[PDB]
Parts: C-alpha cells; structure tokens; sequence
C-alpha cells in the first residue's frame, strides 16, 4: 500500500 | 577547524514518467563525491560503467542473473508502484497563485519605474506571467527572476516591467497556471 | 519531454558517518528517514495520512551505501571530495505587508559535502522560535541544496541575516535581509 | 539555433605548492564536460577516465618519446611558465580604493548598514575590520566575500549593522599586501 | 596549494569556434585570436614582459578539431547538453551621480561557450566603450564570461544585461539602476 | 618580452 524502497547490491570488494 | 579528508557515496534510484505511466525509465545511479561511476538504465537493460572507477561493479553485477531480472522489472515493481502511491498528492497537487502588483518605487508619474508582478504560493511550477499596457502585451523591458522553488511544495516568481507611467495608463499582470480555469489578471492604474 | 521524476536519493559521508535517505518528486522532498530515530519524516504533515513508508528498508540501504563508500574510497586510492561552498539567498515567501505574518527562506544551493551549520540572526541575535529546515536535497549535478525557514511579523525595527558555515567557506557567510520604510 | 553541438576541451594544468618546490602537471581531455583521458605527473602515464578514453590511453602510452616529454613537463612547461609570469602574476600588487557610505539615508536612532566598499585591489587576500569610536566591532558584520572583476582586480563590500547615535565616529580599516600600513576611512553619524 | 596556471582550449562543432587561453588563479593572462592569428594580452603591460608565438595555438586547435571529430564519431554522435547561464550585474566601484563608472555583466556556469550579450540603457542597445572577455574555464568544465559598459551615472537611466543562450527558453535580463 | 610562454602541445587521437 505504501512507497517501496529500491534496494541495491554490494560492490566488487 | 577540521583537519580531515571527506569521502561521499551517493545513490539515486530514479523513475522518469512519460504520458502518465505509459512510458517509464528506471535509472539506478551510483556516485563517488559528484562522479557517477556506474548505472543500470532500463532502456539499456544491464549495468554500464559511466567511468573506469565503475567497471568492477558493472562486470560483477552483470554476472548476477537474478539481480538483472529484478532490476529489469523495476519499471513495474518500483516506478509504476510508487507512482500509484503518490499520484493523488504529487501529480494531482494544484495550489492557486496569489498575485500582487506594486510599483518598486513610490514617486510621481512621468518618472521611470519598475512595476512588480509578484506571483506566490503556487504548485506546480509551470506558469506564464505576461505584462499588458492598455490591453497590449509588453514583450520588451520585462525582467524575470524565473521560477523559485521555495522547498515547501510551493513556487514564486517576480516579473518586473520597465515603464514611464503616464496619467491615462492601466497596466495588467496576467497569469496562466494549471490550477486556473481562465487567466488571472491584476490591474495597476498609474497613481 | 518527461512529465515527472521520482528519486530515492541516498548518501553516506566518512569520517562523519552521516547518512540520508529521501524521496523527491520533481525537486521537492516527499519524506526522509531519521536514521537515529528509525522513523519516516514527511515533508508536509499531511503526507503521513496519504501514504506510508517502513523506515526499516532505509537503514539496510545506508549500511550497503557505507560498505560501498569504503570499497570506492580504496578503489579511488583515498581520493577525497573537493569542497564546493554554497550560494546563499534570503527571500520572503510573499511580499511584505504590514500586520501580515510572512516567512524568510534561506536558500543554500550548489554545495558539497552535505554538512552545514545555519543560524538565523535577528538584530545580530540567534533566533530558534518557530524555525524549521529541510535535509539535503539532491541536485541534477550531484551537489546539494537545503532550505531554512523563519516565520516573522514585518517590522522596520528588525534586520535579519542567515549565517551559513560550510568547509568550502573561508568565513561564515551572512546573507542580509531587511524591510526598509523608504 | 537548431542544429546539435559537439565540444572538445583540453586543459593543461600546473599546480604549484611552496613556490615551485612541488609541482603537479595534469593534461586533461574532455568531450562536452566529460573528462575521458588524462596524464597526471604523480602517475607518469595516461589513464582512461571513461570508456571513450581507452583508445587514446593505449595509443599515447605506447609512445616512449611522448611519455618522456610529458614526464619532463613539471620542468619544461610548469616551472618554466611560472618563471615567465612570476613578476606580473605571483608578485602582482594593486593598491585598494576604500569608500564608506550608509546603505540608506536614515535619521539617527534608526538602524543602518554602513558599507565599507574595497575596490580595484590584487591579490585577493585582504583584511577589513570595523571600529565604533575606535573599538573593533565583531558582531553584525556582513561581507560579500571576494568578487573577481575579470580584469585582475577584486572588490569586496563589508557592511556593519548599527544604530548610529549623534556624535559617533565609525572607521573601516583595510590591510592588504600593497599597503605598508592600514588604510582607514571614517564615517561621522549625522 | 599556492597557484594554478591552466592552458585551456576548446573546439566546438558545427560552429568551427576554437579558443586558446592561459588562466592564472581564475584570471586570463592572454588568449589567441584564431581569426587574426595573434596573441591578445588581458592587460597591455603583460605583453611588455612576456611573449607567446600565436602559431603554436593554431596548431593545438587544428589537433583539438581532428580529436573532436574522432570523439564525436566514437561517442556515436552524443551531443552536448545546454546548461543556461547565471547572470549578475554589478558596478566596478561605488556609484556617484556624474562620476564615471563601469557596469560588469558576469555570465557564469554555462555550456556550450556560445552567448549573445547586449547592454540596454532604457531598453535600447548601447556599445560606446563596451568590451568583453573570451570564455573562461571553470573547475566543473562549464564557462564564465565578463562584459563591461563604461557609463555616467544618472537618475534618468536604467540598464539591463540581456543574455541569449541555447539553454534559456527566452533571453534573460539582469537589471541595474541608481538607488 | 623577457621570455616566451611555452604552449603544451597535445598528442593526436587514435583515429
Ligand atoms: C558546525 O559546528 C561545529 C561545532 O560548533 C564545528 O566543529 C563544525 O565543523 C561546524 N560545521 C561546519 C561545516 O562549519
Ligand atoms: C545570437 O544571435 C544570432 C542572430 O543575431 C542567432 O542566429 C544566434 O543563434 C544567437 N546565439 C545564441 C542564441 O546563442
Ligand atoms: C618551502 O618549505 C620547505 C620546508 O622544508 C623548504 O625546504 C623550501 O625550500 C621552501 N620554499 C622554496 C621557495 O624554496
């Protein structure tokens, strides 16, 4: 019902 | 007083909307200080390095087949979703302009003056402000601030007209704005 | 040409350990999450009745943003940000009218990093009565803007300054506003 | 008008620390505002900043003679040109003009802004202080900061918020490397 | 850091405009007039103490142009995005009636480096004694430019710096008049 | 003048 936050991957260490 | 170096990471998940939600463009953007280094553009369909700093992330992320299928669906699961949630108080938000007209200087007629049209409190930003003298549009001697975003979901703009006010004259400021069904006009009779 | 853009803008800053998470529609803040209190903060009170956000999802984004900062800091060979001092402007919300409450807006624009001390001065003295502010709003050039607000009643007896401290500035910047009787 | 535009920039930069004791040379190439390849004296070869720069980084780093020349630029170019310009850039000193006026014609016991305008000076480092009956005023000072006029002069306006009384003398004191001693300008309250 | 010298060049298509200049701490030492093939000192005095062979500049600009046509094609004909200017008008010095003075029009943070600037007194173009800088480089790779109008201050005159640039939907006037 | 500024040349681009 509410706003979704887009997640994001962790970088190449 | 601080002696120390700073490091900034930014991320911007953008949803760009065209003709309603008919066309949507999703852009996941990663920044180091102000430098974009890697992005996912839904028009492209995989991560691309914006700078060489970006390459290890773009290659590594582009190997993750579920990360791609998920980012590839974002136009729907994120962009179209969030549009539905906020549409009613963002897209549909409309607040009338308040229009004030005054001479910048108090003085007798037959002296150069600026006539100020202050247009305040309105939403959204698109507006047209025109000056008229005895019903004729003044296309020269108009000085505009352009659009000022106040940071509180309102805008303002000041549109000044250069003139030498004489006894007969009526000056009209006319405003057009999505909140208005017909143009809003305010008069100043040369005083 | 596009009608609308929604942006979920995030940052993390070392060594200050400052994070921010916010939604932005056509340049205006819908909400941010207060990282400390773990709560959704709506830019206008009204928005918290029109919609919801789970503050939780933001905390995790910021932790992955802190990790990525630390990867990018090394990748860049510890290349630091160059300070960009703010442009500061003080305007009214609306034209000054005797007996009409109004608002001074201090517009802080085109700066980085997103760290700033802002004080309102009335006749050289700090004011906090009724003051409010935004978090750091994103720009299309990946610099920041910020707004501070001071409700006032118009008076030829008062002068105001918005006093901005930023690392890009040699000195505190005072931007002046007064309403002249002339 | 209508047709689209393509823009190349090059910047040959020389950065000087403690005279010419440390110099950093950067050769920078831009397509629009996008930096795509550069040479950094601290690195000693060309690096692609973007995808578009890899061809030039590979073509130029393979040129032993180009690389040797770019690695000597801190000397043949940076220190050289600093040397050429030193007497009229680094050592340029231009005398300030100082003017004091109230921002507004006000009666006494009204608030005014006393403007100390400092004009036509070089270099940019300057000190502008306000005194009230020769006591320094530290609060209520409002400065534009440095304004670059584009003609190798600066100006700055340093204003004092005050409520002048009958009798009162205010002084603006300017210190600048062109001056052997401070310039002072007086304003007596009407 | 104590000082910075930058030899900044650009080439712009399809306008066939090139610039070559030196910048010391944000001020122009000189540029080369591509058309007259000559070194133009920002202050006369400079050309007394130093020289520049203008030919070196034409040669650099020829290579910059070849390099732009490679980059253009390499970019797949990615055009520049127009960034409209900020414009500020101020005086050289404090204004006094009938005391010769200069109006400065500072045009900032724009690209591409193409602009039309008109000084308007009472709505009408003036050019007696005007002058202007070439396009000066910024650390964000946008441009700066100064135009100048000598003037006699008067209660009857108002002035505007009128700036036309491709990123502005309409010409931008910045106003000045004597207070 | 006393001395000539050196113009730094640039290499030609990989065509
Ligand atoms: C804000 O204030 C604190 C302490 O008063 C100071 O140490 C800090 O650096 C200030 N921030 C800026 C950007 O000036
Ligand atoms: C400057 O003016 C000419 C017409 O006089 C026009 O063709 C050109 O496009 C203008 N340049 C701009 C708007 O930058
Ligand atoms: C600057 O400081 C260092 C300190 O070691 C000194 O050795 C150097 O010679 C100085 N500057 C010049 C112009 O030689």
């Amino acid at each position: 019902a509410g706003f979704k936050g887009e997640q994001g991957p962790k970088g190449e260490p | 007083g601080d002696t120390r170096p700073r490091f900034l990471e930014q991320v911007k998940h953008e949803c760009h909307f065209f003709n309603g939600t008919e066309r949507v463009r999703f852009l996941d953007r990663y920044f180091y200080h102000q430098e974009e280094y890697v992005r996912f553009d839904s028009d492209v369909g995989e991560y691309r390095a914006v700078t060489e700093l970006g390459r290890p992330d773009a290659e590594y992320w582009n190997s993750q087949k579920d990360l791609l299928e998920q980012k590839r669906a974002a136009v729907d699961t994120y962009c179209r979703h969030n549009y539905g949630v906020g549409e009613s108080f963002t897209v549909q938000r409309r607040v009338y302009p308040e229009v004030t007209v005054y001479p910048a200087k108090t003085q007798p007629l037959q002296h150069h003056n600026l006539l100020v049209c202050s247009v305040n409190g309105f939403y959204p930003g698109s507006i047209e402000v025109r000056w008229f003298r005895n019903g004729q549009e003044e296309k020269t001697g108009v000085v505009s601030t352009g659009l000022i975003q106040n940071g509180d979901w309102t805008f303002q703009t000041l549109v000044m007209l250069e003139t030498v006010p004489r006894s007969g004259e009526v000056y009209t400021c006319q405003v057009e704005h999505p909140s208005l069904t017909s143009p809003l006009t305010v008069e100043w009779r040369a005083r | 040409k596009e009608e609308h853009v929604i942006i979920q803008a995030e940052f993390y800053l070392n060594p200050d350990q400052s994070g921010e998470f916010m939604f932005d529609f056509d340049g205006d803040e819908i909400f941010h999450v207060d990282m400390a209190k773990k709560e959704t903060v709506w830019r206008l009170r009204e928005f918290g009745r029109f919609a919801s956000f789970e503050a939780q999802g933001a905390l995790a984004n910021i932790a992955v943003d802190k990790a990525n900062l630390e990867i990018m800091t090394k990748r860049s060979n510890y290349t630091p940000i160059t300070n960009v001092p703010p442009e500061v402007t003080v305007l009214t919300n609306s034209p000054v009218e005797l007996r009409e409450p109004n608002v001074l807006i201090c517009f802080i624009d085109k700066f980085t990093p997103p760290v700033v001390n802002v004080t309102w001065l009335r006749n050289g003295k700090p004011v906090t009565t009724g003051v409010s502010e935004t978090v750091f709003l994103p720009r299309e050039d990946h610099l920041f803007r910020k707004f501070h607000y001071l409700p006032f009643l118009p008076s030829t007896e008062d002068v105001y300054d918005c006093r901005v401290e930023h690392w890009g500035l040699d000195e505190p910047l005072l931007k002046h506003w007064e309403f002249d009787a002339s």
